[PDB]
């Protein structure tokens, strides 16, 4: 526990729960003085004007009668949009989430700086856009704000950024397997590295894939299978468009994976 | 405006009760016997938030969807010239009164249960005429009884954060309401509310709503701010005592328009005993707690009761209610807080023995730790009456359906003033138990040179003479559960175990040595009693009264 | 065997708190001030799924952070070969223990804040001296603490239940280990009689060894006997003092009474001792009229009947209650003679300092009148007493105990004079109170009127009104 500090993001996060837990790191510092010490007097010389005339006119003041600091802990953040005032407590599940990643990056960047952070991310695609996807992608292979992750996932659009990633397929042939494949884009391929990666990262959720060479085989092939075996891509299968060239690239990551590979081509 | 009755038929575990009630009532019984069930009838009724998800297949008798309920609540409104809820109650149903002088109102709910969607409808109703219901107007969610009662229940099982939840937007209800009598601090608790404005730059806050839009902003730049508020305010048993002066200033300011009814539930957990005496006097003394209900299970929150109604949920062969009206008397009035701290245990008891004194207390303590010492577990009580107040304790264990036993003795006053006279003391306490009349006193000549000891067995010869001469009112007594002694206690005794009584004692008169002191001595005598002498006791005719208080058909 | 002390040097309400212990403890007190705290102080040393969690920086006291969290938990072992559960503690403790000393055992608990993480670490050790304790070894999550103790916590009939599969997992799963209860406030949603009979159970059955219970009735210390009485203090600064309470073989025939009128008086701050009910009824009449609420601050009336004033002036007296005594003085005559009196009310005032029983003094009397001046004879007697014994009187006056020269009734007899006299109309209204004692002090206080209440109050001859209520002169 002196070394790993491991942070655990489930896909049912909520701000308040968190907010309050990490509570204790943030907001309980001395720090000695900040400058403003006299503004701290100032809250408590304005509240020692309010405890001795709270009565309006001796209405509450004779209610009493007739019986006879540290205030940080209830602080709630909100998201506010820019040319509004109101704060409303009813915020949706997209920035929501946003939030509470950036609460964590900023308690990792921040309290544990002497640690080796780990995180362990469950479903991140969960409530948010695809441009907000593709953000996050981008954030995750490419700054060095998440060195160590493990990072589970249903989209094809947080991996449109992959670069220098294990790829870890849990599947079943006979009893639960993992297949791993180590991902690197070649310097070759470094000018169509999207392209690549848009294509090959709906391809790695597929069971058999056919690799074909352009978009007529796409409309004949969808033709076909709409005719004979309208459910084929309920059951797994999948049409690549490779684009003649990258025979290579696509082929061993996908059979590194477990993956079953389909060549269709022709002979120019 | 008073409360009057209540009726309850097919509801969970009632099949049909009817009750009297009144402003103040108490409600007491078993565990396990309907005291919840009784409270909720009131919440189903009057309170919105449990009657908008109305009754599923458990609310109804035995299971049985068949039959209907019906929960149909009794109004006294002959105080319409002093009552100010009277015209708040009549100003929402104007039109369905049925004469210029009528002053009882009726508030019924009906239900039947719906088999294909599964549902129990409540459907409610009033009127001045029971056979002339009409159905309560409403538009939407509001029906109109909800501009007139108010229902604060009061559990100790919720804390004070889930009412200060509310209270923190009650704090702006009065900062707007009571006709901006505080907009003279209105201006100056905005000075109070820039104390939380620059609460939010020191650098601690301020390095935070930098660098967690900073953070934020590495995304897609959107168009957000980050801030932080807190909105706090300052002010088991203390929580509690706290939330009661919260539901008693929130019961004078925002509840001046409406009519409040407390339901209070078990107020004695996690209370101490002087806060218990404390809370009784509160509820019974000062006019804030003007109706409630309550259930309870400490003696210690009746011992300021009076002018209050007690009611008592039991089960001889159904779930049956009793209900009393207490009052103490002006002439009781002196001795009204002893009189509350000997009754208010005896409440919660199925068969009561009052005796007299210690004394008797110690003897039947023993003689009952002998024989049958899980007495106290059953539901019999011993209690100390003075001799004195044999109708007030009879008439509240009596209407309560509890079984009251008396052993007595057949004493004899001298007068004021008077020389050689008598009255009758334990043969007029019992007569006036039966609503009979006092008799006349009677002259007894005794010369001036018989004193000492031989003036005590003369009179207690004219006790023979008395008790012989009033036989078939005595068979009275023993028909109406009222054992009067021939003599005294004492003379029980050495007619059950005078061997032993001349054994331990000594003298060849162990009657006069015990009653030269009472309660040295019997203690003395009852400290050398073995097992045998104390079932020669129990098993004797004079002292039926134990045989009645342990419940069983020995006898 | 038996556990004999704990001290809880620092935790949340307590500074420095040292209370002896026993098995089968009661800890009661007012509102507010301790005693779950108490309880949460046995789960944090005991229980593993409360010591998991560490501690916060509001279990230290007043939020100072830089103390040291240390409670120390003393186990008597003295009786060997006896009890199982000392053979259940050696087998587990192997030799930290020493032949020297093989009789006391020390569980303690430390715990200091960290202060950059923030958490505090909660070290255990074990050992049989005081100084030079060593660590609890433990293998993964599992304390060698753990194999011994088994922790059962009972907070609120569906509660009967759940008080009876307790108890029928811990007789059927709990042979070979130490059980220990802690029952907190079980008097809540159930019934009096339901009460005493947990009452019952939990002091005369076998099946409740070790209990700590917290508690606010006193229906379930009717039937008390060989337990441990805590009662924290209501003061801001905690103390709790402790009694080894005990009934005496003696006071067997009296031991129900006596436990239904001490149970009561154990939940207040000042207790004046009485005699009798007529005491009752002219002394709640007379704090109706003056100090109503008496109840309400921490006063209470208890009636002794005569057994000798020892047994609630020592429980009171452990407990830190403070005990007034009025009393009057009276000659009991012997059993089996002729003209000798016993001094049983200056005997059993004597007792309470620790002195031996006074001698027995006689007086002749002739055959004359009995009816009235046998009476005067007795009455002059008593005074000539009361004369006589001036130094142990003025002893008397030293503790809180305050003896009648002759009774209650010469002392409301001096106390109103004309009063009496137009209430009863008799030439000595003293003789017609004395008749009926009941019936007349009914009749008396019926016909009380007010400011009489309070020349009864402001008098001499009743100082204990006013030791009772707590109003202090100077
Ligand atoms: N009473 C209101 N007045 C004005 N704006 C409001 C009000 N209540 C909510 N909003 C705004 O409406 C939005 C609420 O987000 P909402 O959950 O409706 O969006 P969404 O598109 O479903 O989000 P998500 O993608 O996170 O599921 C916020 O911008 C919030 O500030
Ligand atoms: N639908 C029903 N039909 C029949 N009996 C029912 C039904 N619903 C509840 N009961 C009975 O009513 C009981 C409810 O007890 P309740 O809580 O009303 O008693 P109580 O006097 O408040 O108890 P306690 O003193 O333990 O708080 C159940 O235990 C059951 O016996
Ligand atoms: N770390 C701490 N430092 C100082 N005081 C503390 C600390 N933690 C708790 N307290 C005080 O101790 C109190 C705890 O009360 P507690 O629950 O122990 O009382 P109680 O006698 O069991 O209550 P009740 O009779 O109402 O059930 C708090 O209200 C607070 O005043
Ligand atoms: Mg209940
Ligand atoms: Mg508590």
């Amino acid at each position: 526990d002196n070394v790993f500090k491991v942070i655990y993001i489930n896909p049912l996060v909520d701000l308040d729960k968190l907010f309050a837990q990490n509570k204790k790191y943030i907001f309980e510092e001395s720090q000695g003085n900040e400058s403003d010490e006299g503004i701290l007097n100032n809250i408590k010389s304005l509240t020692d004007q309010v405890n001795q005339q709270i009565g309006e006119m001796t209405i509450i003041k004779g209610f009493q009668q007739e019986i006879t600091k540290g205030f940080f802990s209830d602080i709630i953040p909100y998201i506010k949009k820019d040319g509004d005032s109101n704060y409303y407590p009813t915020s949706g599940d997209g920035r929501r989430k946003m939030l509470s990643y950036s609460i964590y990056n900023y308690l990792a960047k921040k309290k544990y700086e002497d640690k080796i952070v780990i995180y362990l991310i469950e479903e991140p695609e969960i409530s948010l856009h695809r441009s907000m996807q593709i953000a996050l992608s981008k954030q995750l292979f490419e700054q060095s704000t998440y060195k160590y992750f493990f990072l589970s996932t249903h989209s094809p659009e947080l991996l449109y950024e992959m670069d220098n990633t294990r790829l870890i397929r849990v599947h079943s042939t006979e009893k639960v397997v993992c297949s791993s494949h180590m991902y690197n884009v070649e310097e070759a391929y470094g000018s169509v590295k999207k392209k690549l990666n848009k294509a090959l990262s709906s391809a790695l959720f597929a069971e058999r894939v056919l690799l074909i060479e352009g978009p007529s085989e796409k409309i004949l092939f969808e033709k076909v299978l709409d005719e004979v075996e309208p459910e084929y891509e309920l059951n797994g299968g999948f049409l690549l468009e490779v684009g003649g060239t990258y025979f290579n690239h696509y082929v061993c990551t996908l059979n590194d994976l477990g993956i079953t590979h389909i060549i269709k081509t022709d002979n120019d | 405006m008073k409360f009057s009755n209540i009726t309850i038929k097919n509801f969970r575990n009632f099949e049909k009760v009817n009750i009297n009630l009144d402003n103040k009532n108490v409600i007491f019984g078993m565990n396990d016997i309907g005291k919840t069930n009784f409270l909720y009838a009131l919440r189903f009724l009057l309170d919105k938030e449990i009657r908008k998800f109305g009754f599923n297949k458990s609310d109804y008798h035995k299971h049985d969807t068949s039959k209907k309920i019906e929960i149909i609540l009794t109004l006294d409104l002959s105080n319409y010239e002093k009552d100010e809820d009277t015209k708040k109650l009549i100003s929402v149903v104007k039109g369905a009164r049925t004469s210029a002088n009528a002053d009882v109102f009726y508030i019924a709910l009906e239900s039947k249960y719906d088999d294909k969607e599964l549902y129990g409808n409540i459907i409610l109703k009033w009127g001045s005429e029971l056979d002339n219901l009409i159905d309560i107007p409403g538009r939407g969610n509001i029906n109109a009884l909800d501009n007139v009662f108010k229902v604060i229940y009061i559990n100790p099982l919720v804390d004070l954060d889930k009412l200060f939840a509310q209270n923190k937007k009650y704090i702006f209800e009065e900062s707007q309401g009571n006709e901006s009598d505080e907009g003279i601090l209105n201006n100056i608790k905005s000075l109070t509310d820039q104390v939380n404005q620059q609460i939010g730059e020191m650098t601690i806050i301020k390095g935070f709503q930098q660098e967690i839009t900073s953070e934020y902003r590495s995304l897609k730049k959107e168009e957000v701010s980050i801030e932080l508020k807190s909105e706090m305010a300052i002010k088991d048993g203390r929580r509690k005592m706290l939330s009661y002066s919260i539901y008693n200033y929130l019961a004078k300011k925002k509840y001046e328009d409406k009519i409040v009814i407390y339901l209070i539930e078990e107020p004695e957990i996690s209370l101490h005993r002087s806060m218990q005496i404390a809370l009784s006097k509160q509820l019974f003394e000062q006019s804030t707690y003007k109706y409630f209900f309550l259930s309870t299970h400490s003696p210690e929150l009746l011992y300021e009761m009076d002018n209050t109604r007690l009611i008592r949920v039991h089960s001889t062969e159904k779930v049956v209610c009793s209900s009393h009206m207490y009052n103490v008397e002006e002439a009781y009035g002196s001795v009204k807080k002893k009189l509350n701290k000997a009754l208010s245990s005896a409440l919660f008891a199925e068969r009561v023995l009052l005796i007299e004194g210690p004394s008797e207390k110690i003897l039947f303590e023993k003689v009952l730790d002998e024989v049958e010492p899980e007495y106290e577990l059953n539901g019999g009580f011993l209690l100390e009456v003075g001799g004195t107040y044999f109708n007030h304790y009879v008439c509240t264990l009596n209407d309560l359906g509890i079984t009251h036993i008396i052993k007595t003795d057949n004493d004899l006053k001298s007068k004021k003033g008077k020389k050689g006279v008598y009255e009758l003391l334990g043969l007029n306490r019992c007569l006036n138990l039966l609503g009979r009349e006092n008799l006349d006193e009677i002259t007894i000549d005794i010369p001036e040179d018989i004193k000492g000891k031989k003036k005590k067995e003369r009179l207690n010869e004219r006790k023979k003479e008395i008790f012989k001469q009033y036989k078939n009112e005595v068979g009275e007594f023993l028909g109406e559960r009222i054992y009067l002694s021939e003599i005294d206690l004492e003379n029980d005794l050495y007619s059950a175990i005078g061997e032993s009584m001349k054994r331990i004692f000594e003298n060849e008169d162990p009657v006069h040595y015990l009653q030269k002191s009472k309660l040295f001595n019997m203690v003395e005598l009852v400290n050398n009693l073995s097992t045998k002498d104390c079932f020669d006791v129990f098993e004797h005719e004079k002292f039926a009264c134990l045989k009645e208080l342990v419940g069983s058909d020995r006898g």
